[PDB]
């Protein structure tokens, strides 16, 4: 509607393709090197056809973008810590231990150990 | 044709296959068998070629045909190398 | 351009059909542009640097 | 001395897509000149100077051009010493030198390798 | 000005001096046009590569020269196959094939 | 290169491991000398016409 | 049984998109580590962005440890190191790749313009498409419940999704999740169900978007590319030589950016690779791939997102794109300052000693090896740089008839670069022929020229038969002569003329030649009286040959002695009883058609001598007395100031609109300066008085300044009329014009007001001369982009029709005839004749025989022509349908170069176009090439019709005008505001106004037709020539029209997919081929479009020559996805490869080469 309505009744075609002018009356965060490109190249060039292909093609940033997901704190305290240090013990404490019943790992650690002191 | 060459294109239209035959045939003056027709006159061999053309001598035809002749020349008059090594792989 | 104020021009044909659209400027000297300027349907619009 | 070679170390450094004389447009890294290759007239003496041994060595004995040539090894890639060139010619060591200082003395009237020395 | 051999760059195989000789004039697409309108196809070819960035060309027509032979045999310029590699470099790639 | 070994050793090795760089006058311009001058490193032997 | 594994000959260059297997096959090698150099021995690293053994060592024959030096393992690699030693070029030319973990997106096929992936894919570019691959929005990849195929989800959707279903619809996210996507979409599939929905029951509300797609995965799956190459996971290295870091002077390396950028990839990338077999935190990952994405992104092509900075520079990094998207240098080749060389011929110019010493130094150097002196190479090399006398002789061999083209800064036309025969001069300057000065359109003021050496053989046979000087006697855009002698020499003919009565006069009779020994002898004066000679004629006539023709003609002492220098025909005498102004480079001209080339060379230098010789002997001189200002000037003054004081007094008291007084005052003034112009040039024209016999009588001045102005050079009558007169109206900043014109002249003194307004058209006059002087080449480049590539080919094919040329008459309200406009054209069909016979049917119009065509009087304006605009040819042009009007008297010779030409004959004169009903100028010509409608359009009866009002203004609306008759009605709309000329009830034509105004060309080419388009452009762009007083040919206006003319619009049902617009020459090529082939309904009819330059400039086969002008980021990146390859015939993109140009010299060889790719 506005966007689309704007851009095509006032470009026509804006003689000298005034581009200062339909840049600020676009919405979102301003002062980007981004929707640059995608100005400059419906213009002219595929003219007529090309002021329809941009409407339907129109029907951003690593670190903002980081910061994003980052978002979701989920932070912790000592307690919180703890706990969570808690699980890793308990966790490591069972394969330790689910490693011991296995028995060709003590005879291998046997072996090897022999092979140790063999040099 | 120091100054046209303009008096050659009319012996064989379009500059352009003008300059082809011109430069082939002052090709086989710089290197090679060169043997002028047109009395040199210390002239190089660019315009000589060119001279022979106003003459009304070497043109395309006649070079394409002397060339005809000379594998002619070449291959019929040194056949009996060729044909030993044709023995050679059966 | 010397620092102050000055009132622009910008007569002419600027959008077609054709209608003055005069505009205020504020240049410092060490500072950010402030601008002020008119559109065609007669809204008063501000531009900071 | 070494804080002169840390010095040597810093920086990037500087990148060839830098505008110097901006004109239109100038690049650093368009001064930059090839030396790996070299000049079209090297090449030529280089190749006429091949012309010219292989020519000269004609003007030579077989036990001399052979010698002269195996001895400091041309046209024919590995070179080899007095001994491994006295076992093939029977004659061992001095003998061969003797050929091969021989052959030097009969180099000091033609001008070719002369003037393609400079 | 006057250059008939000299250093050339690193990154394109284009004539340059000024350390000891003075680097070649510049042709431009001016005169290109001229040389088409003309129709002297031998003119530019030469302008093209040997007589510019041909790396084994301008050895060969070189020696030809020295020889009084003249001819040319040129070959693709080197400001046309690090295009080759450039374009290569990108997912897209471009082969030259035969017939 | 071969040819330019064997060259040499027609006429005189001397194959000193050096090149040459000494700044020559370029070709074509000609004049007089009228000042010359040296700035040596803080640390470098001076020379004698320095 | 061919089938070679070498690099031989091409016949064509294949674009497309690469596998990773096919990027694999480039590798040499994968690079693993950011390391570029060695911090001490500076030796390059294992597998770093500079391997030795990856890509090529560092010398020529060592490798990298030591192990071998010499040739002796060329072949063989190293032991301790894989090594290929081999050359150091062959870094120059060695790949090498390397193998990302997760998948990235390939920034050219993701955001460029249209969506590639995702137009392929149907799906949002920086809304959607962006979402799922920075990891953020889920995507599917197709379900069987639920949920559809291309839908975008959220983290919350997904599991509750996947809750409801799961283990049966699984869907990644991220770059490999759009890998599976390209991947699982079938293109034959949809191709299919496409083309059955998009047909089923669709007025014009879909069929855009439908025919769009359709044809866009026609041609993808037709391509052979797969979708999956779309985005890589192999990504290629560049060649080490390509971007090395060069140790400068005294260390400080000098590096590309483009190591920059591939140490960062690789870094994200090993980092993104151990994340992947350590601890795997889901955010950590996420992050390092989109960081892999931007480095990635940012090595393919910067632009375009932000830009990556690094490297302490605050500029951007120069991306591979960057080195690819927006002169030349050659070897033997120099420049200087130009001199004028007086005492050469027009086939020589002057070349310094030391200068062409240096430039034939390889020539010099072989013919010294091949005649003695020099033992070897190196010892010319010796004997040269030791410029040794007898060096010099062997240099007066070498350029002998080894031709040298010179060539000037500003290249507007062909004459920009003409041949000449070397002649030594002792000097470091480079002497010019002063005829061949104007072709250059060079001053001494210190120019300087660059000259060329034609080293190949058919390069100096170029040189000497095309562009040779003595070649080019008449100009490629108008047939007029081109070296006509200028200023000095011209002054000198017209005083060689100049009848002055009496003075050592009286009528003493001799023969021709005799009278020259009565010159140098006194006694008698120089430009009397008249007196009487013996003049022996020479005419020919139908059976040539020569007849003599003794009499006895009363010319004068100059004209008789001149008339030595004439050749054997013309008329003679009456080439000479004229005088020398415009007539001197007429004489010029038929002299060339009447005799030959030759001849009229000689003629050209005899009259240079004769007219520098005389010019000095005359010494004609400006003195302060020379300029004599009119008595009634103060007069004149007085009273226009008086009449305008009279005024100012009237709008004192009102009565006259003083609204506009200020227009009625400057017709005063300006009045008052055509009364001061008119009695100095009055006055200065006649005067003296002299003393004929019995004295008493009156001749015209000889007053220097009007010798000058009456002979041309340079003195036109407004430079005089400032000069004596005075400077009339002066303009002002505000574009007004000043009621105080400067009455004063430069004869006078100037007071400082006066100057300071005069100092207003100085700078305005330089400043507009600055911008059209870069306005006329920034036209010019568009006008070659759209023309170079037509040439006159197939001989002289069939056809009659064409453009019936008459002469362009303004006469209908302003009395201005042009009649010369058919000259060296090829007629269409005997053209009548007011009784019977006469013209033949393809006779071209002689220069003789258009003089012919004033023997059947004035009746006989009208005669139909061949033209470029129509001919039935295919890819090129008819030789007949072109013309001949070149330096040469006779057609153009088959395979020139038309386009390139025509350009440069009509942007060469734009550095003399005055920028502004009636623009005017060169923006008026732009204008009219681009093709763009008026600011108000005027309407035209598409079919005759009964004309009515169609419901007043019922709309909208707004009027509407409905001509109906026969069949069919047709609702035009008329926006009330512009009036009409047409009543109700009347009845029109096919055509007619109804608008009375501007006429838009698209109209008149859609409805009027191409001849009255064509006629309408090249007689509407002559106008503004007309005004500006440059003469140019109709032909070249025609011939851009005719590519102008390229592509139409088909509108029926064919084997061509309707809606498609393409070019006539495919069309023609077709219909041809069909209407004899199965059946003529298999195809459809077509429709002329009028399109302008840039326009057709736009679409080209080739996809390089498209990637030379246009923006390359766009075309080489379209032309990549559909599987395309230029085959090859353009004269652009057979230039930047380096080849022989399809045309002039060459084309022959295009022909065999083009015939020899038919057999596969
Ligand atoms: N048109 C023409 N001239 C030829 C031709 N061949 C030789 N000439 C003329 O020879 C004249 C000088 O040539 P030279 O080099 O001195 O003697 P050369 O003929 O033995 O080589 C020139 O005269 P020039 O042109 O009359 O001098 P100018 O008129 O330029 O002042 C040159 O044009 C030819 O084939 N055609
Ligand atoms: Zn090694
Ligand atoms: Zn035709």
């Amino acid at each position: 509607q506005s966007q689309l309505k704007l851009l095509v009744t006032r470009g026509k075609e804006q003689g000298y393709l005034t581009y200062a002018e339909v840049n600020d009356h676009l919405p979102e965060d301003i002062v980007d090197s981004d929707q640059i490109e995608d100005i400059i190249q419906m213009i002219n060039d595929m003219g007529i056809q090309v002021m329809e292909e941009a409407p339907d093609a129109d029907d951003t940033d690593p670190v903002r973008m980081y910061m994003r997901e980052m978002g979701t704190v989920e932070l912790l305290t000592r307690e919180g810590e703890i706990d969570i240090a808690k699980r890793i013990e308990d966790g490591i404490n069972q394969v330790q231990c689910s490693v011991a019943e296995y028995p060709e790992a003590i005879t291998y650690l046997l072996e090897q150990y022999d092979r140790v002191e063999a040099e | 044709a120091r100054v046209t060459v303009q008096d050659a294109v009319e012996k064989i239209g379009n500059r352009f296959d003008l300059v082809l035959v011109a430069a082939r045939r002052a090709r086989q003056m710089q290197v090679g068998g060169k043997d002028p027709l047109v009395p040199e006159e210390n002239d190089k061999t660019t315009v000589i070629a060119l001279r022979e053309i106003e003459e009304g001598l070497i043109n395309n035809q006649i070079l394409d045909v002397r060339e005809r002749q000379e594998q002619q020349e070449q291959e019929a008059a040194e056949l009996q190398a060729v044909t030993a090594i044709a023995e050679g792989r059966r | 351009r010397s620092p102050g104020v000055f009132f622009d021009s910008d007569k002419g044909k600027t959008h077609s059909s054709g209608k003055v659209l005069y505009n205020a400027r504020i240049i410092p000297y060490r500072g950010s542009w402030l601008d002020f300027e008119f559109d065609p349907k007669d809204n008063l619009f501000v531009r900071i640097d | 001395d070494k804080i002169r070679k840390v010095l040597k170390i810093a920086k990037e450094p500087i990148s060839m897509e830098t505008p110097i004389g901006d004109d239109e447009d100038s690049h650093l890294g368009d001064f930059i000149e090839d030396t790996t290759l070299e000049l079209p007239l090297d090449s030529a003496t280089t190749e006429s100077l091949r012309a010219a041994t292989h020519d000269v060595l004609a003007g030579l004995t077989a036990r001399e051009a052979k010698v002269l040539r195996m001895r400091f090894g041309i046209d024919m890639n590995t070179d080899y010493t007095l001994e491994e060139v006295g076992k093939q010619f029977d004659v061992t060591r001095e003998r061969i030198r003797q050929i091969e200082a021989k052959a030097l003395r009969k180099l000091r009237h033609p001008s070719r390798s002369e003037v393609l020395r400079s | 000005h006057a250059r008939s051999t000299g250093s050339y760059s690193l990154v394109t195989q284009q004539p340059l001096g000024g350390k000891a000789q003075f680097g070649g004039q510049r042709f431009g697409e001016m005169e290109v046009w001229a040389l088409e309108a003309y129709g002297a196809a031998y003119t530019l070819q030469e302008m093209l590569t040997v007589k510019s960035d041909d790396v084994n060309g301008r050895t060969k027509m070189y020696k030809n020269i020295v020889d009084g032979n003249h001819q040319m045999e040129p070959g693709m310029p080197e400001s046309f196959n690090v295009l080759l590699k450039e374009i290569r470099s990108l997912g897209i790639n471009i082969e030259l094939e035969d017939e | 290169t071969p040819e330019e070994k064997l060259l040499r050793a027609i006429f005189g090795e001397k194959a000193s491991d050096v090149k040459d760089s000494s700044l020559r006058v370029p070709n074509g311009v000609s004049g007089t000398v009228i000042d010359v001058q040296v700035f040596t490193r803080d640390g470098v032997e001076k020379d004698k016409r320095a | 049984l061919k089938a070679q594994t070498k690099t031989e000959e091409f016949d064509a260059i294949k674009i497309a998109l690469a596998s990773p297997d096919m990027i694999r096959s480039w590798s040499f090698g994968e690079v693993k580590k950011p390391e570029t150099i060695n911090y001490r021995t500076f030796k390059p690293e294992r597998d770093g962005l500079f391997c030795a053994r990856i890509f090529g060592p560092v010398k020529d024959y060592e490798c990298l440890c030591g192990k071998y030096k010499r040739l002796k393992h060329r072949g063989v690699i190293c032991e301790k190191c894989g090594v290929e030693v081999t050359q150091t070029k062959v870094r120059r030319e060695r790949m090498g790749h390397i193998e990302l973990a997760s998948p990235t997106a390939h920034i050219w096929f993701l955001k460029s313009l249209p969506s590639r992936i995702g137009l392929l894919l149907d799906m949002p570019l920086r809304d959607i498409e962006r979402v799922l691959y920075f990891e953020s929005y889920v995507v599917i990849e197709g379900g069987m419940t639920n949920l559809e195929r291309q839908q975008i989800l959220t983290e919350e959707q997904y599991l509750d999704a996947l809750e409801e279903f799961g283990d049966e619809f699984d869907a990644k996210m991220g770059a490999e999740a759009i890998q599976a996507l390209l991947k699982s979409m079938d293109l034959e599939q949809e191709c299919e169900q496409l083309r059955e929905e998009l047909n089923e029951t669709n007025s014009e509300t879909k069929r855009k978007k439908l025919t769009k797609r359709i044809k866009l995965l026609e041609a993808f799956v037709q391509s052979g590319n797969k979708p999956e190459w779309m985005i890589l996971t192999v990504l290629p290295v560049l060649p080490p030589d390509l971007r090395p870091l060069v140790p400068l002077d005294g260390g400080r390396f000098a590096t590309s950016d483009l190591n920059d950028l591939y140490r960062r990839v690789i870094n994200r990338n090993n980092r993104l690779k151990r994340l992947l077999d350590l601890a795997a935190p889901d955010i950590i990952v996420r992050n390092e791939k989109r960081m892999l994405q931007e480095a990635v992104d940012a090595l393919l092509d910067n632009g375009r997102r932000g830009r990556a900075i690094t490297g302490s520079n605050k500029r951007p990094l120069k991306s591979l794109a960057d080195m690819i998207k927006g002169g030349k240098r050659v070897d033997y080749s120099g420049r200087s300052v130009i001199t004028v060389g007086p005492y050469l011929r027009l086939h020589q110019c002057g070349l310094p000693k030391k200068m062409a010493l240096e430039l034939f130094k390889p020539f010099i150097y072989g013919k010294l090896e091949l005649r003695g002196l020099a033992t070897t190479i190196k010892a010319a090399k010796k004997m040269v740089e030791r410029e040794e006398a007898v060096v010099w002789d062997i240099l007066d061999e070498v350029i002998r008839e080894h031709p040298v083209l010179l060539n000037r800064a500003p290249t507007l036309h062909r004459l920009g670069i003409q041949a000449f025969e070397p002649v030594l001069i002792e000097g470091k300057a480079i002497q010019l022929h002063p005829l061949v000065c104007a072709a250059y359109n060079a001053d001494f003021d210190g120019d300087q020229m660059a000259v060329h050496v034609p080293l190949t053989l058919e390069a100096q046979l170029e040189a000497r038969a095309l562009m040779m000087s003595t070649n080019n006697i008449l100009s490629p855009a108008n047939g007029e002569p081109i070296i006509v002698p200028s200023q000095d020499v011209v002054l000198g003919l017209y005083y060689m003329t100049r009848d002055c009565v009496n003075a050592k006069g009286e009528g003493m009779v001799l023969t021709g030649p005799k009278e020259a020994e009565r010159l140098y002898r006194s006694g008698l004066a120089s430009l009397h009286a008249r007196v009487k000679v013996r003049i022996t004629e020479y005419e020919k006539d139908a059976n040539g040959e020569l007849v003599a023709k003794t009499s006895l003609k009363d010319t004068t002492v100059g004209r008789a002695i001149l008339w030595m220098i004439v050749p054997k025909g013309l008329p003679y005498s009456i080439v000479n009883q004229a005088l020398g102004k415009k007539a001197i480079s007429k004489m010029l001209n038929t002299c060339y058609r009447i005799l030959g080339l030759k001849p009229t060379v000689i003629f050209a230098d005899q009259i240079m001598y004769t007219g520098f010789a005389y010019a000095a002997r005359s010494g004609a001189s400006v003195g302060i007395d020379d300029m004599v200002i009119p008595e009634k000037k103060h007069e004149i003054i007085s009273e226009a100031e008086a009449e305008v004081a009279e005024i100012q007094e009237q709008f004192q008291s009102g009565l006259v609109t003083a609204g506009e007084r200020y227009n009625k005052v400057i017709d005063i003034w300006a009045a008052a300066n055509d009364r001061v112009s008119k009695a100095m040039m009055d006055n200065l024209q006649t005067e003296t008085v002299i003393n004929r016999d019995g004295q008493e009588e009156k001749q015209v001045s000889f007053n220097s300044i009007y010798m000058m102005a009456d002979s041309g050079a340079r003195g036109s009558a407004a430079q005089i009329r400032q000069l004596a007169g005075m400077r009339g109206l002066m303009a002002k900043p505000d574009g007004s014009i000043i009621e105080t014109p400067i009455t004063a002249n430069f004869r006078e003194g100037l007071n400082v007001l006066q100057y300071f307004i005069s100092t207003h058209g100085a700078r305005k006059g330089l400043a507009d001369t600055a911008l059209k002087t870069a306005n006329s080449g920034y036209l010019t480049r568009r006008l070659v982009d759209v023309a170079q590539d037509l040439v006159v080919t197939e001989d002289d094919c069939g056809t009659h029709e064409g453009i019936m040329m008459t002469p362009v008459i303004e006469g209908g309200d302003v009395k201005e005839p042009l009649r010369d406009r058919v000259l060296g054209r090829v007629t269409a069909e005997d053209v009548l004749k007011p009784g019977t016979a006469d013209i033949l049917v393809p006779r071209n119009t002689l220069l003789h025989e258009q003089w012919c065509d004033l023997l059947e009087e004035n009746s006989v304006d009208a005669v139909k022509v061949r033209s470029v605009v129509s001919c039935d040819t295919d890819f090129g042009v008819c030789a007949h349908c072109y013309g001949r009007d070149l330096a040469r008297g006779h057609i153009i010779n088959k395979g020139e170069a038309i386009g390139v030409i025509a350009a440069q004959s009509i942007g060469e004169p734009g550095t003399q176009l005055t920028m502004r009903d009636i623009t005017g100028g060169l923006p008026r010509v732009a204008d009219l090439f681009e093709a763009r409608r008026p600011k108000e359009p005027a309407i035209l009866a598409e079919i005759s019709g009964i004309v009515s009002f169609g419901k007043e203004t019922k709309g909208k609306r707004r009027l509407v005008i409905t001509p109906v008759d026969g069949s069919d009605p047709y609702e035009e709309m008329i926006p009330k505001w512009r009036q009409l000329n047409v009543f109700e009830g009347e009845r029109v034509e096919r055509g007619d106004v109804i608008s009375d105004g501007p006429e838009a060309p698209h109209d008149i080419l859609r409805l009027r037709g191409v001849h009255a388009v064509t006629r309408y452009i090249v007689n509407e762009v002559q106008d503004v020539y007309r005004l500006q007083g440059v003469k140019i040919n109709d032909k070249h206006i025609e011939v851009i029209v005719r590519q102008m003319l390229r592509k139409a619009t088909i509108v029926n049902a064919g084997s061509s997919d309707f809606l498609e617009g393409e070019q006539v020459e495919y069309s023609r090529v077709k219909i041809a081929n069909r209407e004899l082939e199965a059946n003529g309904k298999v195809g459809a009819t077509y429709s002329r479009d009028l399109l302008g330059i840039t326009k057709a400039s736009l679409a080209t086969e080739s996809f390089i020559s498209a990637a030379s002008f246009q923006e390359t980021t766009r075309v080489l990146t379209e032309a990549a996805v559909a599987g395309k390859r230029d085959e090859l015939r353009g004269l652009k993109e057979n230039v930047i490869v380096g080849r022989l140009i399809p045309a002039g010299t060459g084309y022959a060889y295009h022909q065999d080469r083009m015939r020899r790719r038919a057999a596969g």
